[PDB]
């Protein structure tokens, strides 16, 4: 089983809800009877 | 199934004096000294946390 | 455990005893020997109630299978009874014997009534969860009242 | 020892034999939290005041 | 097995810094220049206990 | 059950301004507690503002006729230069003191084996013992010996502790099934 | 087990009980009881007898006696509800705790041992009435109902 | 009969929340050849019942209003306000939680009429206790602060030896709270030797224990009681 | 205080109790309860046709 790995979180989005995103891309779990998906937060948002 | 539950007590009691005769620890007292003298909950929450 | 193992432990706890029973006094009773001590004492009283408000597990929706909810920062956890794992204690089974049902649980206090005559009042509702299936009533008074400030 | 040079009389406060707390020096060194790695010393746990 | 053998707490105020950390902080440039603060972290980490 | 992600409330109105720091504060409460593994609310629960203070910073009173520990705690001068550290963190009462002028305050210095735990604070919700609130070792210049009986040793109690006693109790429960 | 020293009290408490007393264990524990006894019984006198040879000793003594009468009236355990199984209530000012007869156990003496007899035998003092108005001889009185 | 073949139903919900309800369960009996031949009708228990919620129902604490502030004591200069418990909690009810007494710093009307006791000739310890003059320079600490020994010449060699303390002797000098049946603060100082060496020996092998002056008698006879 | 105040004086009973021992007995107490239970069912059925 390949367990999930996060990619680096995306850069800070503009104001009105400053935001970042993540994709579980860096190691997608499904291969070889994949293991668990990655934890959240798959996206994260904050004050400007 | 087994349950075991056990206590040993070695100090039958301690009784601390009442607040008049308790001596404060210097760090705690020094922290009370810096409490803002106003309801700034941010400070008191730190005291309650520590 | 071996009788010698236990006896050696019980002897060694003579020299490194923990506190195992206590009776408590509020911390504000110690506010002393400082500028404005009397004022700070009152504010720390008001701080402690606010802390309990921030942490009372009343904020947590129920665990199944008698799991105990508790507040961990800004999120709840279930402390599950033995071998009753999972996010809400939904999995596994309880060892030993239980009365079953759903034990009732108190919802958080309402905000006080504003000092009518100099008196505050507040209420709670026992709906988190409501007692069900012969689970025991929530334990305590539904309402409180006190002097103003 | 620049505090103890030239002293006419030394007022030894602790006559007693004293140990340090075991491993107390390690806790005086800062951690890289992200790596959970202890790094160089940041606090002086041999100062007693 | 989780075994616990002491509890440690650092004072919250008026801490005495280590000489090496003290010097390395003194030498920090007043201007923001990331690489020097990064070197600070690499030498001593980011956090203290 | 579904995870529920935390949500903040709106910011509260500011605190009054600290006359010492000249800083206001406001807290941001949790509107919805995260639950069942839902995300905790990110960021800080507080923010700070500079102000112009309406109120003055209260000054310390002195020790007057009392001895002043370096921290600013005050003690009776009878405890000064005494052979006991009656200032606890500082020991300024025992600074610059001739050992020929000192007298033995007590036969012993050893406190009961974990009396410091009696001075910890306690958090009733979490139920954990917190940090040292009370000084459990201010001997007040007394030589208050107790023989432990158990442990077969003599310990020095603080001058103010109302009691400390060493009678033993044991409880055992077995449930085989 | 109450009284003794930790090692021998522990060892004695750990005996399974299939056997009764292990004489080695019990005898050692008793030796430790000689080394560290526990209070079994006592005869009280009131603490107000002790306040002596102090400034204003008599004024403080008589104030303390008045305070004792008020304190007892305030915290008399007859405001507790009755403990089961002839448990005896005691009041820490805010909470009543039941002390259990030997042969009953559980936190409030709720469950009996198999030998326990004479179930629901009861009887303990209620507290006194407030004082009567003064009689013809200007004496007041109060009564307690055994109820 | 192997009565497990006729498995039990789960326990019926506890009959009451408190004061000992009961829960019970029948077996899944089916009348069958196996049931008839193996004495299963005869010796299998058709149902079981047990006690539940045996603990007595909880009682919550209740409190009254605070009374007035007391007239201020001129020496303490704190005014005290109190309220009373209307019923105690017990059996695990809600504790009363709030303080029964409040204090407020007054500005007092009167002056204090206190004065120090001169105790005539008796040696005033620095704590202000007075002790018999003969205990000055007695060779032991009787003031607790050693002030009887503060400065002395030929101190008397009161006792030949460091005789042992009586076992747990301070428990004899603790106060007792008859309304709670439990010891409280230390009231008698059973360390105080009175300046005398009078001593009791438990056994021919034992060392003599020194009897403190607060005790009129001690006996070391072993009883079973 | 020299003047009467029920609170302050009541703290004396809270801290030190209402009474003291004029005499008494010191020693120790042992209490035990043991409760074994056992049951055994056997079945040995034979049928033939």
């Amino acid at each position: 089983p390949i367990d999930g790995k996060w990619n680096c979180w995306s850069n800070w989005s503009s104001c009105s809800g400053r935001r970042k995103t993540r994709q579980r891309q860096c190691n997608n779990p499904p291969p070889q009877n994949g293991g668990s998906p990655c934890s959240g937060p798959a996206s994260e948002t904050l004050d400007c | 199934q087994l349950l075991v539950v056990e206590n040993t007590v070695e100090v039958a009691q301690f009784i601390n004096n009442n607040p008049e005769f308790l001596q404060l620890a210097e760090p705690f007292w020094k922290e009370l000294s810096h409490l803002p003298s106003l309801y700034d909950y941010s400070a008191y929450r730190r005291l309650i946390d520590q | 455990g071996n009788k010698r193992r236990y006896s050696a432990w019980a002897e060694s706890v003579t020299n490194l005893p923990q506190v195992i029973k206590q009776k408590l006094t509020p911390l504000y009773e110690l506010v002393k020997e400082v500028p404005c001590a009397s004022v700070k004492k009152l504010y720390l009283k008001w701080a402690l109630e606010e802390y309990l408000d921030e942490f009372d597990p009343c904020h947590c929706r129920p665990c199944q299978n008698g799991g105990l909810a508790t507040v961990e920062g800004t999120h709840c956890l279930c402390h599950c009874k033995p071998y009753t794992f999972g996010a809400a204690c939904e999995q596994g089974v309880l060892v030993g014997n239980q009365a079953g049902g759903v034990d009732g649980g108190w919802s958080c206090w309402s905000s006080w009534s504003p000092c009518v005559q100099g008196k505050k009042t507040r209420s709670r509702e026992c709906n988190n969860p409501p007692p069900s299936g012969g689970g025991r009533s929530c334990v305590g008074e539904t309402t409180e009242s006190t002097q103003c400030e | 020892q620049s505090d103890e040079a030239n002293c006419r009389r030394i007022y030894k406060k602790c006559q007693h034999e004293m140990d340090q707390y075991w491993g107390i020096g390690s806790l005086a060194s800062g951690i890289n939290l992200f790596t959970n790695s202890f790094e160089g010393p940041v606090l002086d746990h041999r100062y007693y005041a | 097995s989780d075994l616990e053998v002491a509890h440690y707490k650092l004072k919250p105020r008026s801490l005495m810094l280590h000489y090496e950390f003290l010097q390395r902080v003194k030498r920090l440039p007043l201007e923001y220049s990331y690489g020097e603060y990064r070197d600070l972290f690499r030498d001593f980490g980011t956090h203290y206990i | 059950s579904s995870p529920v992600n935390c949500q903040w409330d709106f910011y509260a109105p500011w605190s009054e301004c600290n006359g010492c720091t000249k800083t206001q504060t406001r807290r941001r409460s949790v509107a919805v507690y995260g639950q069942y593994g839902g995300q905790p609310c990110v960021g800080n629960a507080f923010e700070t503002q500079s102000c112009e203070p309406t109120r003055g910073c209260p000054t310390e009173e002195g020790c007057g006729e009392r001895f002043r520990c370096f921290s600013g705690q005050c003690i009776s001068k009878s405890l000064v230069c005494n052979g006991d550290s009656d200032c606890d963190e500082d020991s300024a009462d025992e600074d610059r003191c001739e050992d020929s002028e000192r007298r033995p305050s007590c036969d012993i210095d050893k406190p009961p084996p974990n009396i410091e735990l009696t001075g910890n604070g306690y958090n009733e919700l979490t139920g954990q013992f917190r940090n040292r609130v009370i000084n459990t070792k201010s001997f007040g210049g007394q030589c208050r010996k107790v023989f432990s009986g158990d442990g077969k040793d003599f310990y020095r109690l603080s001058g103010n502790v109302l009691s400390y006693t060493f009678q033993v109790k044991i409880n055992n429960d077995f449930n085989y099934e | 087990i109450r009284g003794g020293r930790s090692e021998y009290g522990a060892a004695l408490a750990w005996e399974k009980g299939s056997s009764g007393l292990e004489e080695k264990t019990f005898s050692e524990w008793l030796e430790s009881v000689k080394e560290n006894p526990a209070v079994i019984d006592f005869e009280l006198a009131p603490i107000v007898d002790l306040v002596r040879n102090i400034p204003c000793a008599v004024t403080k003594r008589n104030n303390l006696r008045k305070a004792l009468q008020e304190y007892a009236a305030k915290f008399d355990p007859c405001q507790c509800a009755p403990c089961p199984n002839n448990g005896r209530p005691t009041l820490s000012g805010t909470e009543c705790l039941c002390v259990c007869q030997s042969g009953t156990y559980g936190e409030n003496c709720e469950k009996q041992s198999p030998d326990y007899k004479s179930n629901a035998v009861d009887g303990q003092w209620g507290c006194w009435s407030s004082w009567s108005t003064c009689d013809a001889t200007y004496k007041r009185s109060r009564t307690r109902e055994c109820n | 009969c192997f009565c497990d073949h006729y498995a039990w139903t789960q326990w019926t919900s506890c009959s009451k929340t408190c004061n000992s309800g009961t829960q019970s369960r029948h077996r899944q009996i089916v009348v069958d050849k196996y049931y008839q031949e193996n004495f299963c009708e005869q010796i299998c228990s058709k149902q079981e019942t047990r006690e539940c919620n045996w603990q007595r129902c909880p009682i919550n604490c209740l409190l009254g209003d605070f009374g007035p502030w007391s007239d201020c004591d001129p020496c303490i200069e704190k005014q005290s306000k109190v309220r009373s418990v209307l019923r105690p909690s017990q059996f695990g009810g809600q504790p009363c939680t709030a303080p029964l007494v409040a204090f407020q710093p007054c500005i007092p009307s009167k002056l204090c009429k206190i004065e120090e006791a001169d105790c005539k000739n008796k040696f005033r310890c620095d704590s202000g206790r007075c002790i018999a003059r003969k205990l000055e320079c007695n060779g032991e600490n009787d003031c607790g602060d050693n002030s009887d020994e503060r400065d002395c010449g030929r101190t008397k060699a009161v006792c030949t030896r460091k005789y042992n303390p009586i076992p747990s002797v301070q428990l004899m000098g603790n106060g007792f709270h008859f309304l709670a049946g439990e010891p409280r603060g230390e009231v008698l100082d059973n360390s105080f030797t009175g300046g005398i060496c009078k001593t009791v020996k438990s056994s021919r092998t034992s060392n003599p224990y020194r009897v403190p002056a607060n005790l009129e008698n001690v006996g070391f006879e072993v009883q079973t009681a | 205080p020299l003047e009467y105040n029920s609170a302050l004086y009541s703290r004396i009973f809270d801290d030190f109790g209402t009474h003291y021992f004029t005499s008494g007995s010191l020693g120790g107490v042992y209490d035990l309860l043991y409760q074994f239970s056992s049951e055994e069912l056997k079945n040995s059925g034979l049928t033939e046709e």
